[PDB]
């Protein structure tokens, strides 16, 4: 209940550039799952919480990479493998299937007591620049789902447990990080101030 | 604007005001995709595709189209629009109305790029006739959120001109290649939405001023795909 | 081999940091750049675009409504139309502008501003009106009088639909202060009202009411500092397809 | 088609080459139409014709060649399970007999 | 920082906030490190504030609201696992780029509170 | 069921280099075994999965190196040795064998809590490439294996736990990666579309 | 890859040490400075005042 | 000594990393090389035959 002012003498311009606007590195998936379904599969779509959703959707086309930092807490040597899949290839269903042993994809293996592992992807889109807000079909019979571009895929990680089927059972949390790099916006558009109701479309 | 074939006339100049700052361009400087020779016609397609008149009423709400979808249907664009599948072209709108000295109101034409629609109250997603209205247009139910949760009061970020019933009756919008990719679809991808939403409604003794609002076409600088080949 | 040592503050994992990293899919060509025109460098290329505001700040206007109020030929002798409190951060006649919804992701806020009107009424319809501002100091002015003593300006309707007005300075911040989670409110700056100065005229055959829409634009000394998260939506509500990635 | 399956994108021009066997006492001729990528097949010889079309007889020359503008070709995982988007349909070398 | 808002529970959806700064660190490791650059909207800090927070007359006096800094909050990051613990926090803190300006003599009698000067 | 399309515009032409056209690093073998027969034992023979085999046999001579990594998951500070055994040495068959405590041949040290180990071997092939295909006989009697070349070999890691009998019992899961470097190859060959039988000859 | 390794007094934490930082909010312009008067730069400035 | 500290991602294990290594056999040279005929240097020189 107290109003107070202050004068404030300011000459940063920079502070505002787009570049370092998105660099902040939110977080995008929080999952935890079990081992004694055995894994976790996640898509690396963007609009998944509200408070990167909102403040991604004020511009049309944009371009950046991934930047991903795997986060993991939960024990005799625990390792663990992130497998990226693109598209193209096929996705894996199963602990011991073999798209683990495929090498035509990328992986990394790191341990518990090491630091968080941490890659980067580069822009995979097959526009010149993600398409945020699509304004047609995919497909060219009536039924297709209004608002998905077939250049807006990414791919999906999998993370797996790589030990034996140990005597104990435990029990893997799982946190996504993701921070933009070399940002390049265009054509701005106004915010959305009714809440969402959905994460396939607009709705209110 | 003697153009091509027609030529409307007897209209206040106005301002061509380019919407961000350019020029259909003729898109040089491609070989690694689309090396079927284009054909780009130029003074076959410059008509100015005229539109059905419409009624603006006291309690009307406004109207809106597609840019990519209203042309599919007539002239010498329209039939190009078949037996090809790629191409690129810039726009030009007109947009026009009348009234005497004793009517007011306030229109405001704009144009939204990649404007995705939405349903009220559901959770399905539209469907197919939802979209692909043609020339006729459609109509906004919720004209004070866009039908897509962002707010009108801050809808001047787009160009845009105000048609202002005291002072003008037109306005004129040229509008450049607006895509991720350099060539598209037209049967799938609408890029521009053109639409004019009232803000202040009309006034009168009587009741029922029609008010007709006649919106003009007229692609720019188009081309195609290759249809002639050597061997 | 060179002799090294360990700092306090390895192996840990900031979220602000900025280092090189490894590229996942090495000797991948992305696609190439395009003249994709629109580009924007800076987030204060928004704000300087001007943008309307919600005049009619009364209850029970829902919809399109709140964009216009209405003179009267029938009875509008002396009195008040409207005012705007002058603060961003509060619901009224600012909350829900341009400038009021990039203002609500940063902290600290201050710059000169540019308001503008713009009558719709017909052609042959006269009248004049008065714009007049009000120092952060004082309080709102009552009358038509005791407004005039302030910055005042005197516009009509026969010559120019259109008018000009400059914000001098603005400021702002959020205070937290207390002990607790307290929201300290920022000061009352500054009243921009409107007074009727003579009756409307019309002729015998157009509508006796007229209209009036505000525009709001900043200048280019609006400065920006100390990004934060937005209220603006709420935490979650019901989703219909919550997971679709992990199935 | 044995290369191109390792990877996923892919562009570029071809090129087709027929060659004929039969004895050299033998004539006839035929025709070759390509289709644009937009359209569907033809179905008789008069429809085809009005294509880029060729006319390629058998007593002077044995072989011919035939340019491919352009190809494009992806594999478009774009829904939420394992499905196989399959690529649009492109072009058709089609082959009818003239004598 | 201020402007934000505080978590209350460890499950709070402010955790899951990217808008302020936050680290994550285990205990293998050598301890966490940041710094914190100058956030007076001030020129300075005012260590003695000889006035009123606010306008109406009950304002705690002394307490000035550019002195504020902000607030660090710790929290275990792992499930809710079958063993119970204790965690022990301590914190330092060390100025760097150091300009004063006035001199004051000190205080010799005892404090009494940490909000005013009382003796 | 969806049929799109978008434009591709590419200027790369390094990116199909035979350099990194092989460089992906794909696994080459996955073994676990006990410890309470207890080592391992693996000739570093090539054609042992077939997202590799086919993948090697577009060529009739090459010549690279090897970049061997070998990734451990499995406890008190287990300490494990990779002897390397070339040609002309002979091979250990038991875990306390004098052929360990040999010093002609490599041979690393290293722990678990450590990242897991790497080396590379130079290439041995007494030819000036490797023979994939060898078309014809190893020896002058008539009964030859028809396509092995004695000039292929190259040794046999074994893989051992150096630590004494403890009273815990475990089981140790090994883990080879392989990546080519400094890549030549000769005179390409169509690939093979029918299915293989067995490792030691092409039959279907 | 550089050949590194380990002295005594690794992951130590000295009281009176100085090394470089992270900064925890980077890209933040403070407040840049004011002639304030009364300026002090060394202790020994004050014993001399009676 | 130099001070030195980590970042996030160590003691990882890419598949498509490049870093240099260690020789098994140092001091081991290798038989040298040969004008074989018939060399491919890039993948695209395949499909262009007929």
């Amino acid at each position: 209940a107290i109003q107070t002012r202050t004068v404030i003498n300011q000459h940063g311009v920079s502070e505002t550039l787009v570049e370092n606007f998105l660099s902040r590195a939110a977080l995008v998936s929080k999952r935890s799952f079990e081992y004694k379904k055995n894994f976790f599969k996640w898509t690396i779509n963007t609009r998944s919480f509200v408070q990167l959703r909102r403040k991604l959707e004020l511009f049309t086309y944009l371009r950046f990479d991934a930047e991903i930092t795997i986060l993991t807490t939960v024990l005799p040597d625990l390792t663990l493998q992130a497998m990226f899949v693109p598209t193209g290839a096929l996705t894996p269903e199963k602990q011991d299937s073999f798209h683990w042993q495929s090498g035509s994809n990328a992986s990394v293996f790191f341990k518990i007591s090491d630091p968080p592992a941490r890659i980067t992807i580069p822009f995979m889109c097959i526009n010149s620049a993600y398409s945020v807000f699509y304004d047609g079909f995919a497909g060219f019979e009536k039924n297709g789902l209004y608002g998905i571009n077939p250049a807006d895929t990414i791919g999906n990680l999998c993370v797996r447990i790589v030990n034996e089927h140990q005597p104990v059972g435990f029990t893997v949390t799982v946190r996504v990080y993701m921070k933009p790099k070399h940002i390049k916006a265009w054509a701005p558009r106004p915010p959305r101030t009714l809440p969402y109701m959905s994460i396939a479309n607009a709705n209110y | 604007l003697k153009l091509g074939n027609s030529a409307i006339v007897t209209q206040e100049a106005a301002n061509y005001c380019c919407a961000y700052g350019e020029w259909p361009n003729y898109l040089p400087d491609h070989e690694a995709v689309a090396i079927d020779k284009p054909t780009q016609p130029e003074t076959a397609t410059d008509r100015f595709y005229t539109l059905k008149s419409v009624k603006w009423e006291t309690g009307s709400t406004g109207w809106w189209w597609k840019l990519p979808d209203a042309l599919n249907n007539i002239g010498m664009f329209g039939q190009n629009v078949q037996h090809h599948y790629l191409y690129r072209s810039g726009f030009l709108i007109h947009v026009q109305c009348n009234a005497t000295k004793f009517h007011q109101g306030a229109l405001l034409v704009v144009a939204i790029p990649e404007h995705q629609r939405g349903a009220h109250n559901t959770n399905t997603s539209p469907g197919f006739d939802d979209i692909m209205k043609g020339e006729e247009g459609g109509t906004f139910n919720h004209p004070y959120v866009l039908d897509d949760g962002t707010s009108l009061a801050c809808a001047t970020i787009f160009p845009h001109q105000w048609i202002n019933l005291r002072t003008n009756n037109s306005a004129t919008i040229v509008l450049p290649w607006m895509n991720a990719a350099p060539m598209d679809f037209p049967l799938r991808h609408n890029q521009w939405t053109l639409a004019i939403i009232p803000v202040v409604p009309l006034g009168t003794r009587t009741t029922s001023s029609m008010v007709p609002i006649t919106v003009s076409i007229a692609p720019m600088c188009c081309e195609f795909n290759g249809l002639r080949h050597a061997i | 081999g060179v002799p090294t040592y360990l700092l306090p503050g390895s192996g840990q994992f900031l979220t602000t940091d900025d280092h090189s990293s490894a590229p996942a899919l090495p000797c991948f060509n992305p696609t190439p750049e395009m003249h994709i025109p629109g580009q924007v460098r800076n987030m204060l290329e928004v704000v300087q675009v001007e943008s309307m505001m919600e005049i009619n700040n009364t209850e029970s206007a829902v919809g399109m409504e709140r964009l216009k109020v209405d003179i009267s030929a029938l009875t509008d002798v002396d009195q008040l139309l409207f005012n705007i409190p002058l603060d961003i951060q509060l619901d009224g006649p600012l909350r829900n502008t341009l400038v009021g919804n990039i203002s609500r992701y940063y902290t600290h806020w201050s710059g000169s501003l540019e308001m503008t009107f713009m009558f719709c009424g017909s052609f042959m319809a006269t009248g004049k009106l008065i714009l007049c501002y009000t120092p952060p100091g004082g309080s709102c002015p009552t009358t038509r009088e005791t407004a005039m003593l302030g910055t005042h300006i005197v516009w009509d309707f026969g010559l120019q639909s259109s008018v000009t007005l400059i914000i001098p300075w603005i400021s702002g911040s959020h205070y937290r202060m207390f002990n607790n989670d307290a929201k300290s409110t920022n000061a009352n700056v500054g009243y921009v009202t409107c007074f009727m100065q003579t009756n409307l005229i019309v002729p015998s055959e157009s509508s006796d009411t007229c209209s009036l829409i505000g525009f709001i634009a900043a200048k280019d000394d609006f400065s920006l500092r100390l990004m934060r998260d937005s209220p603006d939506i709420g935490q979650l509500d019901h989703l219909h397809a919550a997971e679709a990635a992990y199935q």
